[PDB]
């Protein structure tokens, strides 16, 4: 029920 | 009514883009970027502080959240003071909450810093988060289009 963002970027 | 365009999506969250009056239920450092069971944990761990921290008195920070181009800016209502500021490439997340429609949740924050920050609204929750889905998409929508561009140059 959530989703998520295509756009991350964790570095 | 219309259904939503690219261009429309643009001019909503360009610049300042739009806000809402919510309150800061709190933030919790995750494990993982991502996951609706690993935040609906979250969100109960921190709506059961809440509720001890109230039988003792205390409220939740009143807030607004701010959704544009620039990510999520979580504004002191008072003081209007930015509080936390996250760009959209460093939210990996956004949580519904199925016990409370006045609430939902995000993580955000690069490696190893994973936070769920969990958020009541003020009216429903919904809008708020479907204008985060399509922040998203729309950012996404038009990196794609310019990644489509370049494969044509050449
Ligand atoms: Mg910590
Ligand atoms: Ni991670
Ligand atoms: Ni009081």
């Amino acid at each position: 029920n959530g989703f998520d963002n295509p756009n991350y970027q964790p570095q | 009514g219309p259904e939503k365009t690219d261009e429309y999506l643009l001019a909503r969250f360009k610049g300042d883009g739009v806000k809402y009056k919510a309150k800061l239920i709190g933030i919790d450092d995750v494990p993982d970027a991502r996951g609706d069971k690993m935040s609906q944990d979250s969100m109960m761990k921190l709506k059961g502080m809440a509720a001890a921290g109230r039988s003792q008195g205390q409220h939740k920070q009143r807030i607004w959240v701010n959704i544009s181009l620039s990510g999520i800016k979580i504004i002191d209502e008072k003081t209007g003071v930015i509080e936390h500021e996250h760009p959209v490439n460093k939210i990996s997340f956004i949580a519904r909450d199925v016990t409370d429609n006045r609430a939902f949740g995000y993580v955000c924050g690069g490696e190893g810093q994973h936070q769920f920050f969990a958020i009541k609204t003020g009216q429903q929750a919904e809008p708020l988060v479907v204008d985060l889905k399509d922040l998203f998409q729309v950012i996404y929508n038009v990196k794609k289009k310019e990644e489509e561009k370049k494969k044509i140059e050449e």
